């Protein structure tokens, strides 16, 4: 699955991420991977904000969780 | 109980020649049925398992037409050739036997 | 309240033979006349507890051990039987009471390609103890030389597939099987 | 909640090895199980995962009839029997718990080891 | 691996007569073993099967006749061939069944077991 | 410390409306033990009373089974597990309701785990427990029952309003 491959941002700006229900995810530097949406937002999609993040769109046609290497905020 | 069947018996000895024998059995065994073979006084060599998988033979078939095909004969294997399938039920059945 | 047969019956997945899943039920009024009328049970047996007078009596705990076997594989789900099943996967004593239910599973379990979700034991050195499971799957050393994990010629896994295909015939098919037991 | 992982270590390659995942805040044996990887340097993958009481829903697409999961409710476990390992396996073996009984989004994640085959 | 089988003879019929399969790399308290036997003129017919856990197997026509049984110490496969008709003279060769795909891997040599 | 009452009377472990009863009862007069949380045994019986929760078992240990009770500010919960509490596995039994001078009378007869709470002890609830109960812990005064038999006046409904030892 895709998304694009980095973003970045100043701070107290508004933060844009899409996913080409999407499930997003969020790792810190070095840490597990912990769920933010099942400030962020998630208008079907998008994380709005106002580290790496990665969806997790549940394939019903292969049955197996496709997350797709989302990007780097 | 399952009933097999070998056709044909004592082929023709042809020497460099595509030999086929075949195994129809009376019911659906999926990939079940291993070629024997058995030189006279010996003991049988199994040249196949599941019906494709070797151990120059080469075997096909599935369900209820199985096939051993020796594409290259030699005058090496002119030997009886069985078939076999195990049931659920522990019963292995060997088929007829088949001489080239 | 009601005993949740539902979340085991008409379950998306059953757990392999040779890990087969064990639900201990309690504290809950159990309504076995919905399992005893149905239609799609290909198979409904047992002993000591007739399936009229289930409805009569109340046991301490009740177990759910399901799991998926061959279809030409069920009969060794009894009491006192012999074969791969019931020496090195799911054993039953022979003073069992509870009972055992199995429907065909094609559709459910059955893809295109081998269905490598379901597994067997196939070599043990020794016969279960009744209604107990092993997950030991160190390679099976076959032979008298030692080979150190590295499978090959006389060590073999001691698992293996099932490879379910839709087009096998109903022997070969695969059977859910649920095996209740009482106190 | 926490889960804890273990088993991870140097392996050679064509080695077998078995991870584990205990869990001890929750009813084991009502959410699914899940072993997801990541390879350093890349994001995240899926390997297996069980369900609540039930099997395997797994072997996602280059570890098919190489590894095993297993899941034992009875010691609020999970194990991933890692068989016939390569190079693309190095990698961080984090445990998993999805919101549904059978397969849905993950919520928990145990911190991982950290697999090497070299 | 040379699965070795001895122990033929001549015994009237209905007597007992005992074969041993001794082997010689396998070990046969792990292996799957069994016995199948050649009619003179006929093909293999299979008579028994031990598994791994003990358990056995016997066909139809020699079922409440024949005993397979193993000994570990000496790595020794057995077969009590008790109540000997005119029928059972054949050749027994002690296979190794593989639980797999479901196949005699391995085979012994032959023993001519007669009766007259 | 010690002390005396008069109290301990809870309906006879039978539900009727209405006596004599040779029950597991508190003796009128009797020592109790006044405290100010150490593991005191079961012995048959325990009145419990404080002007927020118990833990009860064999050993208290993962090796048996122990019952647990926890009042929330909007529910109790009550579970048996081999609680270790550092490790909680192997549990068949969880109730979930409305959490409970407040005086408690417990006893745990017949595998039945039955609780009065509040003379004159209305039942709060019985529990399918069965498991063997010893030794209990506080999460107050104790008393410990003893198998006596009582005079108990009922009141023309029900509520038992005097008792005779």
């Amino acid at each position: 699955l895709p998304q694009p491959p980095s973003v970045s941002v100043a701070p107290g700006k508004t933060a844009r991420i899409t996913c080409g229900s999407v499930h997003w995810y969020q790792q810190k530097p070095r840490q597990a991977p912990v769920v933010v949406m099942y400030r962020f937002s998630g208008s079907n999609a998008t994380l709005i904000i106002s580290a790496e993040y990665y969806c997790q769109v549940w394939d019903r046609s292969s049955d197996q969780p496709v997350f797709g290497g989302g990007t780097k905020l | 109980d399952i009933q097999m069947t070998q056709s044909p018996s004592s082929l023709s000895a042809s020497v460099g020649d595509r030999v086929t024998i075949t195994c129809r059995t009376s019911q659906s065994i999926s990939t079940y049925l291993h070629w024997y073979q058995q030189k006279p006084g010996k003991a049988p060599k199994l040249l196949i398992y599941a019906a494709s998988s070797l151990h120059r033979f080469s075997g096909s078939g599935s369900g209820t037409h199985f096939v051993l095909t020796i594409n290259g004969l030699q005058p090496e294997d002119f030997a009886t050739y069985y078939c076999q399938h195990t049931d659920t039920t522990p019963l292995t059945f060997f088929g007829g036997g088949t001489k080239v | 309240n009601l005993c949740p047969f539902g979340e085991v019956f008409n379950a998306t997945r059953f757990a392999s033979v040779y890990a087969w899943n064990r639900k201990r039920i309690s504290n809950c009024v159990a309504d076995y006349s919905v399992l005893y009328n149905s239609a799609s049970f290909s198979t409904f047996k047992c002993y000591g507890v007739s399936p009229t007078k289930l409805n009569d009596l109340c046991f301490t705990n009740v177990y759910a051990d399901s799991f998926v076997i061959r279809g030409d594989e069920v009969r060794q789900i009894a009491p006192g039987q012999t074969g791969n099943i019931a020496d090195y996967n799911y054993k039953l004593p022979d003073d069992f009471t509870g009972c055992v239910i199995a429907w065909n599973s094609n559709n459910l379990d059955s893809k295109v390609g081998g269905n490598y979700n379901y597994l067997y034991r196939l070599f043990r050195k020794s016969n279960l103890k009744p209604f107990e499971r092993d997950i030991s799957t160190e390679i099976y050393q076959a032979g008298s030389t030692p080979c150190n994990g590295v499978k090959g010629f006389n060590c073999y896994f001691p698992l293996q597939s099932y490879g379910f295909q839709p087009t096998y015939g109903v022997g070969y098919q695969p059977y859910r099987v649920v095996v209740l037991s009482f106190e | 909640v926490q889960l804890v992982e273990s088993g991870g270590g140097l392996v050679q390659p064509g080695r077998s090895l078995r991870l584990s995942c205990a869990a001890s805040g929750f009813t084991f044996d009502d959410y699914a199980m899940h072993w997801v990887r990541q390879a350093p340097g890349k994001g995240l993958e899926w390997v297996s995962g069980a369900s609540w009481n039930s099997g395997t829903i797994g072997y996602a697409d280059s570890v098919k009839g190489r590894f095993i999961i297993i899941r034992d409710n009875a010691k609020n476990s999970l194990y991933l029997q890692m068989n016939s390992l390569r190079s693309e396996d190095t990698a961080s073996y984090y445990c998993a718990k999805d919101f549904s009984r059978d397969g849905d989004a993950f919520d928990i994640w145990g911190q991982g080891t950290m697999v090497t085959v070299s």
